[PDB]
Order: C-alpha cells, then structure tokens, then sequence
C-alpha cells in the first residue's frame, strides 16, 4: 500500500508471519531443501569433510634429509 | 557463532611442533672426519712434508 510504508507493511507483516513461523521465516519448503542439500554438500567437496562444527586437529612429521 | 567457539579453545590450545633430528650423526661423522682431516692427516703430513724438506736441507748439499 502507497502510503508507501504500507507496502513495506504489506510485505512486512508477511515477514512478521513468516519470521513468526519457524526456522524464523519458512514456507521455502523441501524444494529449497534439495537445492540447499546439493550446494551445502557441494561446498564440502571444495572444502573438505569433518569438524565443520568442531575443531580440526593436525600432525607433524618428516620423511628424510634426502 | 557457537561452532566458532569450539575452534577457538581448540586452535588457541592446539600448538604445532618443529620437526626433529634424525641425522645429526653427520656432526659425529664431522668430528671423526676432522680428526682425520686435521689431526691424523695433519701430523702425518707434517712428518712427510718434513721428509722432503729435510731432504731439501740435504739438497743444500
């Protein structure tokens, strides 16, 4: 609506509804989710697969003085 | 922001070593190879260069 901020309201209460759903704003739904699932997985492909919610730890060694 | 905090107290604690020795036996080989290059060959060389240089004082005759 064009007391223009009412079009922000027009949007905004549907943000209010959506964010005042769950996930914050959802209704994006499973189709979004398969899309996510690929790129979120695909990310891991570039990027390695382990402690993306914990700390990775590492190791230190030598072959020989060739 | 709470996956992050794991990786702080982990990374701040988790410290890396420098690699170790496995071949400083080259320094014992170097002390033995200096006993050879210096003392053993040096004193043996000082009597052999003298064997010629004492014959050079004999060649003055």
């Amino acid at each position: 609506l064009d007391p223009v901020q009412k079009l922000f309201v027009d949007k905004i209460r549907e943000y209010r509804t959506k964010r005042q759903t769950s996930g914050g704003p959802v209704d994006a739904g499973p189709e979004y989710q398969q899309d996510l699932d690929r790129e979120l997985f695909k990310l891991k492909q570039m990027y390695g697969k382990a402690d993306m919610n914990t700390f990775p730890n590492f190791t230190f060694e030598d072959p020989k003085f060739e | 922001a709470g996956l992050v905090d794991d990786f702080e107290k982990k990374f701040n604690a988790l410290k890396v070593p420098i690699p170790e020795d496995k071949y400083t036996a080259q320094v014992d080989a170097e002390e033995k190879e200096d006993v050879k290059s210096c003392a053993e060959f040096l004193t043996q060389s000082k009597t052999r260069i003298q064997e010629y240089e004492k014959e050079l004082e004999k060649m003055r005759n």
